[PDB]
C-alpha cells in the first residue's frame, strides 16, 4: 500500500527518497526537498493551535514477516501531526526524541490506519539506526548512499503488502 | 392532467427576487465587463438595496416601477394558466371577485408553491388574503443586531405581488384598490387587502 | 358574539374612536346613538354609589348594564389610563357565564390589538390620520368578516 | 459517460417545476419594463440586463456547485462542455452544443436548440436592430465565470430573431489568475 | 466532540465569530491571530497534495489527522474552504460539510441581498487585517441548532 518513503533530518532537511512501486515519474530531487522544508514549517506550527485550550501508547501486531521487539511501546509524538489524508494518497509522520521525522506516503488507504503504519515506522527507525548509522561513508545529516540500506527496505515494503 | 414543459423555481425565484435592484439601477442611471465593445462601472445589489429604504431617497416614484411590472404579468396569465392544465375550472367568466379566491388558489401556488390562505371578506366588499411564510422572504437574514432595523429594509419586496393580482382583476377590468401589511403568526408573516 | 360598537377613551376623557361596524352597506344614524350611549357611559363613570372594581391583580370585566336596547359594561385596566369599552345588541343576547367570560376575553383580544397597534414603528407619529383606520382594518375581521374561511 | 447522466438525476433530484412559458412572459415583461421606462434604446437596455446578469449569476454558481459537486475545471475544454450540458440542464431544461471548436483551444461558438427566454417572441421594427435579447446571459455566464478564477467573455452574437439565423455566443479565454500573498 | 467551526473563503480570511459549539470549552474574540495560523498550515499542505496528482485532476484535502485532535476540510471548487476540528470519535465529515453548504449557507448566504459575498470592504485590504461580515439573525442561530447535537 505504501508506494514512497521519505526520512528527514531533524535540522529541517530531506535526507533519502525512494519512489518505490509508482513507476512513472514526474518529481526530481529538489522537489522533494520543497515538500521536506514545507513539512518541517508545518510541523513547526501544526503544536499550537491549542484547540483543547487547556496515557496513549501504539500495540504490537508483527508488521514485516522475527519483530524486533513485542510489545506495546510508547511514542513521542504527543503534539504534532502523524498523518494525512487526500482523495489519491495518504501520507503518515512519526518522529524521535532526537528530532528525524520519518514519512511514509501510501496511494492506498490502509484507530487502527494510524497503528500500522507506526508499528512500520519504528522498524525503519531500527533499521536505519543499524545500516546506515554504523557507515564510515556516512557523515552526519548527508544522504544515505548505501545501496545496503536500500534493498533490505525494499524487502520491507513487499513485506508489508 | 398533462405535464409537459418544466424549468426551475430557483432561478425563477432569484429573478423574482432581482427586480428591485434592477429598478434601482434604472433610477440610477470600473469594472469595464464588455471591454470588446463598452465598460461597467459597478453594481453593488447589497447596496442597492440598502439605498432604498437604508438611505431614504425619493423611492416613491420608484415604487410605481415595482407596481407596474407585474401588471403585465397579472394580465397575461390567465389564458397561460389553461395552456398550463385544464382542470375545467379554468373558465374566467362566471364570477367578479369570487373566483380571484380561487384564481390565487392556483397561480398562487404557480409562482409561490404554498396555498395556505384563510381569506376573510367583509360582506364581499373587500377581500383579503394572508399567509404566514412568504416564499421570498422566508428564506432571507438579517444584520442581527436587531429584527426591527431589518423590516424597514424588505418593504419593497411586498410590492412585487401588488401588481401580479391587481392584474387579473385589470384583466377582468377593474379600478379597484388594494395595500399591504406584515402580520405576526405566533405558530411554526405578510397579509393582503383589496377591494 | 357580535359588538355593536366599538369605543376607545384615554385618561384625558378624549374618545380615541367610538367605532361601529356596518354604518355603511347598512342602516345608518343609529352611530348617532351610539356615540351618546358612550358618553352617558363616559359619565357614567362612577355614579350613585356603584363600585365595578375590587380586584386590582387582572382589571376583568366588569359591571353589566343595560340602557334603551344594547347592553353595555366597561373594562378599566388602569394601565396607561385606558378606558375601552364595549355594548351588545340585547336581541340576540343569551346571558350565560361562558359567554360574559367570553366577552371578557374577546375584550382582551381588542386589547391586545390596540396595544399591538400602539406600538408598530413601521409608520411613526401615526396618531391623528389612519393610524385611526388601520386599527378600525384591523377590528373588522375579529368579529366579522369569518364567513369565508372555511 | 457519467457527466451525460448527471443532468438527467438532478432532475429528477430536485423537484422544481415552472411551466416554461411562465418564465418567458416573466422576462418579456422585464425587458418590457426597461423597453417603456427607457426611452426606447435598445443599445442601452443590454448593458443593464447584463448588469442584472452579472449581479444575478455571481449568485448562481455557488448553489450550482451546490448541488453539482464537482472540482474547479483548468482547462477550457472540459468547463466548455459542462458548461454546455449540466450547468444549463439542472437549470434550463436544454443541451447546448458547441461548435466552431478553434484549432489555438481560445475561443468557440454554442448553438443553443431552444431558449426559454425566447419561445414565442417577436420583436417590432423599432427594436429590430441594435439589441441582443439574452444580454442577461452573457451576464450570468461571465459572472459565474469570474467566481471560478478565470476571466472569460462571452458575447451572444445572433438572435434566432435578429437576423432570423442562428443562435451563437461568441466565447474568448483570457487568464487563469488565482488568488495570492497570504502573508498580507 | 467537535471544537471549532470556521470559514474560510479565498482571500485568506476567517469568518468565524465569538467562539462556540464548544469553542469556549464549556457546552459540552481572541483567536484573530489563530485564523492567520490555521491557514498557513492548510494552504501550505494544499500545495503538497497539488504537487502530487495523478490521472487528470486536482486533488482536495480530506482531514490533516494531528496528534491529540484532527481538522477535517472542505475545500470547494469556488474556494471555500471550511474547516472543522474533531475529537476523533468520527470519521470524516464529507457530507456533513456538504449539507451545510446545500443546505445551511447557500440558502441563508448569498440569497440575502442584504448580505453580501463578504469579498472585501471596497478596498485592498482583502488579504489581511479585515473586520469579518457573517452576522445573520437566522444563520448563526440555525447553525448553533445544528451542531449542538454533535459537541
Amino acid at each position: 500500500a505504501i508506494e514512497t518513503i521519505l526520512v528527514i533530518n531533524k535540522s529541517g532537511g530531506l535526507i533519502y527518497q525512494r519512489n518505490f512501486t509508482n513507476d512513472e515519474q514526474k518529481l526530481n530531487s529538489n522537489e522533494y526537498l520543497i515538500l521536506a522544508s514545507t513539512l518541517h514549517g508545518v510541523f513547526a506550527i501544526a503544536s499550537q493551535l491549542t484547540p483543547k485550550a487547556l496515557n496513549t501508547i501504539p500495540y504490537i501486531p508483527y508488521v514485516g514477516m522475527d519483530d524486533f521487539f513485542k510489545e506495546p511501546f510508547t511514542n513521542w509524538n504527543k503534539s504534532g501531526l502523524r498523518q494525512l489524508c487526500t482523495d489519491q494518497f495518504t501520507m503518515f509522520i512519526y518522529q524521535t526524541l532526537t528530532g528525524l521525522k520519518f514519512v511514509a506516503i501510501s496511494s492506498s488507504v490502509m484507530n487502527l490506519a494510524i497503528q500500522i503504519a507506526d508499528n512500520f515506522l519504528r522498524k525503519v527507525y531500527c533499521l536505519y539506526s543499524d545500516y546506515v548509522m554504523k557507515d564510515p561513508s556516512y557523515s552526519m545529516e548527508m544522504p544515505i548512499r548505501s545501496n545496503l540500506f536500500d534493498e533490505k527496505v525494499k524487502k520491507m515494503v513487499e513485506n508489508l503488502q | 392532467e398533462n405535464s409537459l414543459p418544466k424549468v426551475s423555481q430557483s432561478v425563477y425565484q432569484m429573478l423574482l427576487n432581482e427586480m428591485v435592484p434592477l429598478a434601482m439601477g434604472i433610477e440610477r442611471q470600473r469594472l469595464k465587463i464588455e471591454e470588446h465593445h463598452t465598460v461597467d462601472i459597478i453594481r453593488s445589489h447589497n447596496l442597492i438595496h440598502e439605498l432604498y429604504k437604508a438611505d431614504e431617497e425619493e423611492k416613491e416614484k420608484v415604487l410605481a416601477r415595482l407596481r407596474n411590472i407585474g401588471f403585465q404579468i397579472g394580465l397575461k396569465l390567465s389564458e397561460l394558466l389553461i395552456f398550463s392544465n385544464n382542470p375545467n375550472l379554468k373558465f374566467k367568466e362566471m364570477d367578479l371577485l369570487l373566483i380571484m379566491k380561487f384564481i390565487c388558489r392556483d397561480v398562487w401556488k404557480q409562482i409561490f408553491g404554498k396555498q395556505i390562505d384563510n381569506l376573510k371578506t367583509n360582506h364581499r366588499g373587500t377581500f383579503y388574503l394572508l399567509d404566514y411564510d412568504y416564499r421570498p422572504i422566508q428564506s432571507f437574514s438579517l444584520e442581527e443586531d436587531a429584527k426591527n432595523e431589518e423590516l424597514k429594509m424588505i418593504e419593497p419586496f411586498l410590492e412585487i405581488p401588488v401588481g401580479i393580482i391587481r392584474g387579473v382583476l385589470s384583466s377582468l377590468g377593474y379600478s379597484s384598490e388594494e395595500v399591504i401589511c406584515l402580520a405576526s403568526f405566533i405558530d411554526r408573516g405578510v397579509s393582503f387587502h383589496v377591494q | 358574539l357580535r359588538p355593536c360598537f366599538v369605543s376607545l377613551i384615554d385618561e384625558s376623557d378624549k374618545p380615541i374612536l367610538i367605532y361601529v361596524p356596518n354604518e355603511a352597506e347598512n342602516e345608518m344614524n343609529d352611530v348617532l346613538k351610539y356615540n351618546v350611549l358612550s358618553n352617558i357611559s363616559l359619565d357614567y363613570f362612577e355614579s350613585a354609589l356603584v363600585e365595578w372594581h375590587s380586584l386590582d391583580s387582572k382589571p376583568l370585566l366588569k359591571s353589566i348594564f343595560q340602557l334603551e336596547g344594547v347592553s353595555v359594561f366597561a373594562m378599566l385596566i388602569k394601565q396607561t389610563g385606558l378606558k375601552i369599552v364595549i355594548g351588545f345588541e340585547q336581541k340576540s343576547l343569551s346571558g350565560a357565564d361562558d359567554e360574559f367570560e367570553a366577552i371578557n376575553q374577546i375584550f382582551e383580544t381588542v386589547r391586545k390589538i390596540y396595544i399591538r397597534v400602539k406600538c408598530n414603528p413601521l409608520l411613526v407619529s401615526g396618531d391623528e390620520k389612519s393610524i385611526i383606520k388601520s386599527l378600525e382594518r384591523k377590528f373588522d375581521e375579529l368579529f366579522i368578516s369569518t364567513e369565508v374561511e372555511l | 459517460r457519467s457527466l451525460k447522466a448527471m443532468g438527467e438525476e438532478i432532475w429528477k433530484n430536485k423537484t422544481e417545476k415552472i411551466n416554461t412559458e411562465l418564465f418567458t412572459l416573466t422576462y418579456g415583461s422585464i425587458v418590457a419594463q426597461l423597453c417603456q421606462d427607457y426611452e426606447r434604446d435598445f443599445n442601452k437596455v443590454n448593458d443593464h440586463l447584463y448588469s442584472m446578469g452579472y449581479n444575478i449569476g455571481c449568485r448562481l454558481i455557488e448553489d450550482f456547485l451546490a448541488r453539482t459537486a464537482l472540482p474547479r475545471c483548468e482547462n477550457l475544454v472540459k468547463t466548455s462542455e459542462v458548461l454546455s450540458k449540466c450547468a444549463f440542464k439542472i437549470f434550463l431544461n436544454i443541451t447546448p452544443n458547441i461548435t466552431n471548436w478553434s484549432h489555438n483551444k481560445d475561443t468557440f461558438s454554442l448553438i443553443l436548440d431552444e431558449n426559454p427566454l425566447a419561445d414565442f417572441v417577436e420583436l417590432p421594427m423599432d427594436a429590430m436592430k441594435s439589441l441582443w435579447y439574452s444580454n442577461i446571459l452573457c451576464g450570468v455566464l461571465k459572472g459565474s465565470l469570474e467566481m471560478v478564477q478565470l476571466d472569460c467573455d462571452v458575447w451572444f452574437v445572433s438572435d434566432i430573431l435578429r437576423g432570423d439565423s442562428q443562435t451563437e455566443i461568441k466565447v474568448k479565454l483570457n487568464r487563469i489568475l488565482k488568488d495570492e500573498i497570504p502573508i498580507g | 466532540g467537535i471544537y471549532s467551526f470556521w470559514i474560510f473563503d479565498r482571500h485568506c480570511n476567517c469568518i468565524f465569530d465569538r467562539e462556540w459549539t464548544l469553542a469556549s470549552n464549556s457546552a459540552s474574540k481572541q483567536n484573530e491571530e489563530d485564523a492567520k495560523l490555521l491557514y498557513g498550515m492548510i494552504f501550505s499542505l494544499r500545495s503538497i497534495t497539488q504537487k502530487l496528482s495523478k490521472g487528470s485532476v486536482k486533488n482536495d484535502i480530506r482531514s490533516i489527522s494531528t496528534g491529540k485532535y484532527r481538522v477535517h476540510t472542505y475545500c470547494t471548487a469556488s474556494g471555500l474552504w471550511f474547516v472543522l476540528l474533531s475529537d476523533f470519535k468520527q470519521q470524516s465529515y464529507t457530507q456533513v460539510l456538504q449539507y451545510i453548504y446545500s443546505h445551511i449557507y447557500v440558502k441563508y448566504v448569498s440569497n440575502n441581498l442584504l448580505s453580501p459575498y463578504d469579498f472585501a470592504e471596497n478596498e485592498n485590504e482583502m488579504r489581511g487585517q479585515g473586520t469579518r461580515k457573517i452576522t445573520n439573525r437566522n444563520f448563526i442561530s440555525v447553525l448553533e441548532s445544528f451542531l449542538a447535537p454533535m459537541v
